[PDB]
RNA sequence: AACUAAUCCUAGCCCUAGCCCUACAAAUAUAAUUAUACUAUUAUAUAAAUCAAAACAUUUAUAAAAGUAUUGGAGAAAGAAAUUCGUAAGGAGCUAUAGAACUAGUAAAGGGAAAGAUGAAAGACUAAUUAAAAGUAAGAACAAGCAAAG
RNA sequence: UCUCCAGGCAUACGCGUAUAACAACUCGGAUAACCAUUGUUAGUUAAUCAGAAUAGGCAAUAAUCACACUAUAAAUCACCUAUAACUUCUCUGUUAACCCAACACCGGAAUGCCUAAAGGAAAGAUCCAAAAAGAUAAAAGGAAAAGAA
RNA sequence: AACUGUCUCUUAUCUUUAAUCAGUGAAAUUGACCUUUCAGUGAAGAGGCUGAAAUAUAAUAAUAAGACGAGAAGACCCUAUGGAGCUUA
């Protein structure tokens, strides 16, 4: 869950449970060359890789072997008509390697007469 | 310079409207009203100059007295500085 | 634009509105009333008439009070109306002499006074004038109680007055502990200043303290709407039974 | 292009509607048991600029009195803010005066147009 | 920003009202929600215009400009499909009509009768003709998406009609989080220690 | 009928009147905007001078009586009273070099801009209007000369 | 492929998408080509690289291959005794020909490695003017070699 | 002192510049000018006045020796029964 307050933990405190998840993730075709078992995901910047591991394992029942995550800086060079810099939203790219020997491949989404010119053909005259 | 390339629309004005028609009425209130109410009493406008006239310095000084307590702090300081210039110009030149 | 009320009336409006209105009437009267402190360093004109310059005729007179500075240390002490006079002096008391920047200092002291009501001796900053007033007051406790705030010129003294007034008001056994017979004599001796407990609490309280105190008095924990609906439901059901 | 983009909007509307319904049930029970209109403790506090703003209380492992940093945080207005308060009142009056000027110019064209 | 026939925010609207445009604003007489009586699908008679006196059904209403658009009326001619290979085909293009340029039509008698707004027994506001008083019912307009609700057939991920209408909530003193625990049997015995909120 | 250009009317302002007032999440004073401990925590002096006294030094304002008496390097100036008296939206303003600096406080204290123009409809192919500034072109020049005059 | 040139590569600091592909050829490069410009899309993957308990008791002798050897310029928490806690891998940085000098500046810019295996092109074309600037060469002479006062 | 193209005494080649083609494109400046020579006049003084003389139009390419060149409040020194400021015991 993002943009929400999480309880502070003290010794002996309750285990943290998120009953409803506000994290929304997008599976993206690998821009770079990656192993087939590896899967790329665009995820909220506040999500941890453990959260993704728990997220995939619990919500989607997907076995995960390894996870690698990177933060892509959003370009701020672009400027509007007022010369005010426009910042691309920063997104986090997560490389997830499947377990159990599973492999992944991105699906193929989106698989007048010439002799008489100047007189309109309408004229019979 | 250059001038407009289009003519403005014609305008018609009524000279017998109530305001123009009744302009000046009751101006003889004092003479015809037994002088109970002076025509100066009929003046409506800024408080400090109702029935009163004076030079710019006098008008400014009277304005300060009438609404000095009800004026803004920034305006009061500006008025004080403006009064200084007016006082020197009239009273020393 | 122009404010309908002058700036000085803004303070009056604030006092007349909000929690200020909700303040106790007795305390509000004490704050609203102003009593002039007893003159010490200047005397008002003995005669009410003098010669007007422009007309050269006898005219009514006005009084110019001398500026006297009372430092906050006086509010932490018990000064008998004495104060620091800050200004300019003409040397040798002749206008023809030089003007010298002068700060006039009344002789200040720290002394101990015994309070029968509080059964304790308090060491406090005091002036010789206060000591004479205490003797004239027939006791230190009398001076604190008898003297008004302005003449007393002491926040601590007013605070002492607050404690003394409350002690008298409640007939608290704290006075002269282990001596109930002696306690009654002190209360009888200072019976004149016995007042309602509510008034005594607010005597000498500062404006910021009074506002916070009133806020603390009126602050109340949020009502659980379950309880509110229970009371409302019972009332309607009880009315229905009728 | 994304096929049937309205699908995403419909789901978000469904998801948003779910949250308010769940929040409504939580809000109703919270009010009954405690009477609090806000899930998180809070109060109105004065900042150093003299404004009155709702301050949401934060849970700490230590108390405020032993939390020197919390005491270091300023919830009090300085004496000089009185001038700013007068300016704020004057600024509000100026805005209303400018608003009337804005209306007057609009009125002129109404006469010109009609 | 001058409102035009082009929908606000469209490419035509952006060209119509570019960021730097400061044209002399066009003043439109404000009309209250109660005052306004023209709605899409309403049969109205054009008081003045190209097709003045021809009754038509409203299809678009730009209330900001007090404009009512009648399909196939107030029509000028433009070319569709203009290209290099072909000159193009002439088509009908409608122009906006101001509110004063149209009037509502009494159903029984086809005339431009002035109307006054009045409530009914159900409480729904209905226009009543000032003369020959009669109720002009609100016209029926098809859904913008073109979907007739009943005719619609559930596609993938679409709950059946009965499922949506079913009510399963039982009033109880438990939140969703608490109720979820009971159904799935989540139990937590650990307790947070005292926290000083401030 | 020529290129460069030019054209326009509202963006709004200004002064009085009236009116006082009492109306997302997340993060933050730590290093503000850093999701939880550290380290206790905090504004404000006569208003002055400039200035006037042609310098400069005491000094220099900021309803009638009356700018009078008094006060003052008696000079620049300052200046009472007594005693009478006191009921209660508009513009012979501005219209893009004007009017608020403003379309805008936008593009270290602090400083602080530039500009826009069709029509009823652009779900009518975006409007016209002008021998109209200087600058140029159409159309370089022809012994002799403040360039014009007779 | 040929002719020729010879400070190259990492990190720090700074910059913040200037990175790359595609599409454009108007503006930006102090002119073009070509892009560093314009638009679109992609990118930088970390348990290992980098950044983000307490109370007492008690410590003489530099280094220099530390030995000898001397010296003066004077240069070295630990560990014990108790108390307390009791099973952990997330978060963040990672691109680039990049930064400070108004600039694709000529200089400014910390450290390690290494000196070509790394890194590069002086020639917009034509002509072979004079004059001017730099460099090389001198028949005979030698201020009209580097020594003295 | 020698040494050498520094010079007696200059020459030659290479590079830069130079010249031509194409692309791009400033700055100080600017009353208007149909912008001559000689003698005179004048304030040291004339393309423009007086009197002589010369003169198709338009373009194009070269050089800085002298007029002890034109000049400024540049440079330099000294003065005051001149001012004003400063230090005081």
């Amino acid at each position: 869950a993002r943009n929400v307050l999480y309880p502070l933990y003290q010794l002996g405190g309750p285990q943290l449970r998120v009953f409803r998840t506000n994290f929304f993730i997008q599976l993206v075709r690998p821009g770079t060359a990656q192993p087939e078992d590896t899967v790329q995901f665009r995820i909220p910047m506040e999500m941890t890789r453990v959260d993704l591991r728990n997220y995939l394992e619990q919500i989607y029942n997907v076995p995960v072997a390894a996870v690698r995550t990177r933060v892509q800086h959003g370009s701020n060079r672009r400027r509007d008509h007022k010369n005010v810099r426009i910042k691309k939203p920063d997104y986090k790219v997560a490389y997830v390697q499947l377990a159990h020997g599973q492999t992944f491949t991105f699906p193929d989404l989106f698989p007048s007469d010439l002799r008489c010119p100047g007189i309109p053909s309408w004229f019979g005259l | 310079a250059f001038v407009r390339l289009t003519l403005p629309p014609p305008k018609v004005v009524d000279r017998w409207n109530e305001k123009r028609a009744l302009f000046g009425v009751y101006d003889n209130i004092g003479i015809l009203g037994n002088f109970e109410k002076h025509p100066k009493e009929l003046i409506k406008g800024p408080v400090w100059l109702r029935g009163w006239r004076g030079n710019e310095l006098q008008r400014c000084v009277r304005k300060k007295k009438f609404v000095g307590n009800r004026m803004f702090i920034e305006d009061l300081h500006n008025l004080n500085k403006r009064i200084s210039y007016l006082y020197k110009h009239f009273n020393r030149h | 634009p122009l404010h309908r009320y002058p700036v000085h009336l803004w303070q009056k409006l604030r006092l007349r509105q909000g929690i200020c209105a909700r303040l106790p009437a007795h305390f509000l009267r004490s704050l609203e009333e102003e009593r002039t402190p007893t003159p010490v360093h200047y005397k008002p004109h003995g005669t009410k008439f003098k010669i007007n310059p422009k007309n050269g005729q006898r005219e009514r007179v006005e009084d110019v009070p001398i500026p006297v500075h009372y430092p906050p240390e006086s509010q932490q002490g018990l000064w008998g109306g004495e104060g620091l006079i800050l200004g300019y002096r003409y040397a040798n008391n002749d206008k023809l002499s030089k003007r010298v920047k002068k700060v006039w200092k009344p002789q200040l002291f720290t002394r101990e006074l015994y309070s029968e009501i509080l059964d304790k001796k308090f060491t406090v900053t005091v002036t010789m004038r206060t000591l004479d007033l205490i003797d004239e007051a027939y006791g230190f406790d009398f001076y604190i109680l008898k003297t008004p705030k302005e003449d007393l010129g002491s926040k601590f003294g007013m605070d002492l007055k607050r404690g003394m007034l409350l002690r008298l008001a409640r007939q608290d056994p704290h006075l002269h502990p282990e001596n109930p017979e002696r306690r009654a004599a002190i209360y009888d001796k200072y019976r004149s200043f016995v007042i309602p407990e509510a008034e005594a609490e607010w005597v000498g309280l500062t404006l910021e303290e009074a506002l916070e105190k009133q806020r603390l008095l009126e602050e109340k924990d949020p009502v659980p709407l379950f309880k509110v609906y229970v009371e409302e439901l019972v009332q309607r059901l009880q009315e229905q039974v009728l | 292009p994304m096929p049937s983009p309205e699908r995403l909007e419909k789901v978000v509307d469904s998801m948003d509607n779910v949250d308010k319904v769940v929040q409504e049930r939580e809000d109703a029970l919270r009010l009954l048991q405690t009477g609090q209109e806000k899930p998180r403790p809070g109060a109105w506090r004065r900042d150093i600029f003299g404004r009155i703003v709702w301050h949401k209380f934060k849970q700490w492992p230590i108390p405020w009195y032993l939390n020197k940093r919390y005491n270091r945080r300023r919830f009090f207005a300085m004496p000089y803010v009185d001038r700013f308060i007068r300016l704020r009142i004057e600024k509000h009056a100026r805005i209303e005066a400018r608003k009337r000027s804005l209306q007057k110019k609009k009125e002129k064209i109404l006469h010109a147009k009609f | 920003y001058r409102y035009g026939m082009s929908r606000p925010g469209s490419i035509a609207d952006k060209r119509k009202n570019p960021p730097w445009s400061r044209r002399r604003p066009v003043v439109v007489e404000p009309i209250s929600d109660e005052d306004w009586h023209l709605f899409c699908g309403d049969m109205v008679e054009i008081l003045e215009g190209k097709d003045a006196g021809k009754q038509g059904k409203v299809v678009q209403v730009v209330r900001q400009r007090n404009w009512v658009v009648l399909e196939g009326l107030n029509t000028h001619y433009r070319y569709i499909g203009r290209t290099k290979d072909h000159r193009g085909t002439m088509i009908a293009s409608e122009a906006p009509l101001l509110h004063h340029q149209v009037k509502l039509v009494d159903p029984v008698d086809r005339k431009p009768t002035e109307i006054q707004w009045r409530f009914t027994e159900a409480g729904e506001r209905v226009r009543v003709s000032t003369r020959s008083g009669r109720i002009i019912p609100k016209p029926e307009f098809p859904r913008a998406d073109g979907i007739v609700p009943e005719t619609w057939t559930d596609g993938p991920k679409d709950t059946s009609v009965e499922d949506a209408l079913e009510r399963t909530y039982v009033p109880r003193l438990k939140t969703l989080e608490e109720d979820v625990m009971e159904a799935m049997g989540i139990q937590e015995t650990r307790r947070f220690k005292k926290v000083y909120w401030y």
